[PDB]
């Protein structure tokens, strides 16, 4: 959205002769240059995106209720890892408290 | 603040000798500490001692204004509204009482008598208050009259049997048994 | 720490690096003597909590 | 008089005082059969005539008080057990009567007698045990731990697949 | 409210040895009780209280029903 400089209100976007013009309730009118060429957007599979589980994946090595697995961590050589299974495709991620995380992330 | 206590190392604890029948002692201890319905008695007790007094003394302050609907008089024609303002100051609840014969002195009412006679096992509630009446005149001044009211009994509140306000709380198990109550 | 020390020994070329590991041990502090003390009335739930042996757990804390 | 008698005769306090009076013989063991016996029982138990109960003002001040005043200071734990039971009953009556009369120095004595009655209840619960048994494991010396529960065990893969990787189909019955 | 006069199943005169069986049993329990509160007896997990020989000494036969009713019957005096 575009915020009015004068009154900091949400300006109304209309389209005139091949240009996006924002007009406010206080009469201030501005035209967006490049960053306002986004009428609408949607994101699918929001329930299994990587940005969904960033906090959870970060906290997984410290949560005591997560399933562990007997595998060596290649960074700290700890002999156990934390195994999580996220998404409808059952993506398996192995995480450790040292910062190691399978899938290279 | 950070924790400071430390316990013995977990490698020195000898629990290889435990059995499931030994763990029933844990349930026994939990039930003995909890009781079976102890939460009910505790809830009624802190409703009596702490809940109702707070509710009456905090959440029932009355501030209203009413039109003066009288006739014509020097003060009358010149005034329009009266403000009724009051709050309750002292609140308490006593053990259930019953009046023996007529015009007696409110002897105690045992639960079995209430059950047999169809009575109510309710204890009296005594309240005290201060009241402020403010009358507003047309010119702009106002008159305030304030009065403190001695404590009085308004009604009776039902009393849970076995709670702090029950008569079967200052009695022994034998006395409870022999007054028609269930000692167990 | 045993896992770290075992890995550090292996990185130094030591052969018996496994000897620096220790077995994992998880246990409760409830002893059979405590069970006999509960039955004798000399041990209650309040002082089992006070000794850090048991604690109260709530469904959202569960 | 009728309303007063109906109210008091249905008071458990009256029945308890009447029982205490019956124990030592102040009133007959049988319930009254005639109005005269009822009036005598009322006079002995309540301590005041129903006619004079309406004239004055107290009620609890003169309710029966047991005749034998045993020594309840041997209720300090100190033919002993039945006497202890008698002391428990008598002190329960005396303390209930004091509670009715709002006697001074009451809560502490109530707590003391409650502790005494809790000890007596421990003894009575000792008298009320059917017994208990535990089936001991002969190898150990305590409660049996042997069970027929399932125990997990990773079987070799040869049980599910053969040397060529195909699954087993056990479908030929061999009879000898 | 007490141990029955006769066994509920067959009718053997259990009651005539009932009272004694009560009182004697108590001392036997006192022999085997052991550093434990009375109300915690059925939770000791280490007791071996057997009443076979006591009932045998009472003269009661080895009938399942008779000994069952003699042992298991609750007494109203002990709870009220
Ligand atoms: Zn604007
Ligand atoms: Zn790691
Ligand atoms: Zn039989």
């Amino acid at each position: 959205m575009k915020i009015c400089k004068a009154c900091s209100s949400c300006m109304v976007r209309t389209y005139v002769d091949g240009n996006i013009i924002f007009r406010c309730s206080c009469g201030e009118s501005v035209q967006g240059d490049s960053q306002n060429l986004l009428v609408s957007s949607k994101v699918y599979h929001t329930g299994e995106m990587e940005d969904k589980y960033k906090i959870f994946i970060k906290n997984a090595p410290f949560d005591p209720t997560n399933c562990q697995i007997k595998k060596d961590c290649p960074n700290c050589h700890l002999d156990y890892l934390t195994q999580i299974c996220i998404g409808s495709q059952k993506i398996i991620i192995l995480v450790c408290r040292c910062g190691y995380m399978s899938n290279r992330g | 603040l950070r924790p400071q206590i430390t316990y013995g190392p977990i490698e020195t604890v000898d629990n290889e000798e435990l059995t499931e029948a030994d763990m029933l002692s844990f349930i026994s201890a939990a039930v003995n500490s909890t009781g079976l319905i102890g939460y009910n008695i505790k809830s009624f007790d802190d409703l009596m001692d702490n809940g109702i007094p707070q509710i009456v003394k905090q959440m029932f302050n009355v501030d209203i204004t009413y039109k003066d609907q009288r006739d014509h008089t020097e003060i009358d024609k010149l005034r329009e509204s009266v403000q009724i303002q009051f709050n309750f100051t002292d609140v308490n609840i006593e053990r259930p009482q019953h009046r023996n014969y007529s015009q007696g002195n409110k002897i105690n009412l045992l639960p079995n008598k209430a059950r047999l006679c169809g009575l109510s096992y309710s204890g009296p509630v005594n309240l005290a208050a201060e009241v402020i009446l403010t009358a507003h005149y047309s010119n702009g001044r106002q008159e305030v009259k304030r009065a403190s009211i001695p404590p009085f009994q308004v009604s009776t509140f039902p009393i849970m049997r076995g709670s702090n306000r029950c008569h079967t709380h200052h009695l022994s198990k034998t006395a409870k048994k022999e007054i028609g109550e269930d000692p167990n | 720490q045993a896992c770290y020390k075992a890995a550090e020994a292996r990185k130094k070329g030591d052969k018996d690096w496994e000897k620096h590991k220790i077995p994992f041990i998880q246990n409760t502090r409830f002893t059979p003597q405590m069970a006999k003390d509960i039955l004798a009335g000399t041990l209650t739930l309040e002082d089992l909590v006070a000794q850090g042996i048991c604690e109260f757990i709530t469904p959202e804390e569960a | 008089t009728k309303v007063l008698l109906t109210e008091i005769l249905l008071d458990p306090m009256y029945d308890y005082a009447a029982t205490v009076a019956r124990i030592d013989g102040s009133i007959p063991m049988h319930k009254p059969r005639t109005p005269k016996e009822a009036e005598y029982e009322f006079k002995t138990v309540i301590g005041r005539t129903p006619a004079e109960l309406l004239s004055q003002k107290e009620f609890y001040d003169k309710i029966y008080t047991s005749k034998y005043r045993p020594d309840f200071t041997q209720l300090t734990r100190l033919r002993d057990e039945e006497k202890t039971s008698t002391l428990i009953y008598l002190r329960a009556y005396e303390l209930f009567l004091k509670y009715l009369q709002n006697a001074p120095n009451f809560n502490s004595e109530l707590a003391e007698f409650k502790t005494y009655e809790n000890a007596y209840g421990e003894q009575k619960a000792l008298l009320a045990q059917q017994g208990f048994y535990n089936i001991f494991d002969p190898n150990t010396g305590r409660a049996d731990q042997r069970t027929r529960l399932f125990e997990y065990k990773r079987l070799p893969i040869s049980t599910l697949y053969d040397e060529r990787g195909l699954p087993h189909k056990w479908t030929i019955y061999v009879y000898k | 409210m007490l141990i029955p006069v006769v066994c509920f199943t067959c009718g053997f005169p259990i009651g005539t040895y009932a009272a004694i069986f009560d009182k004697a049993r108590t001392e036997y329990i006192k022999t085997k009780m052991g550093g434990t509160l009375p109300q915690n007896i059925p939770l000791d997990a280490s007791l071996q209280i057997e009443l076979k020989d006591l009932i045998t000494a009472l003269g009661i036969p080895m009938r399942v029903c008779c000994r069952t009713h003699l042992i298991t019957t609750l007494d109203y005096r002990k709870y009220y």
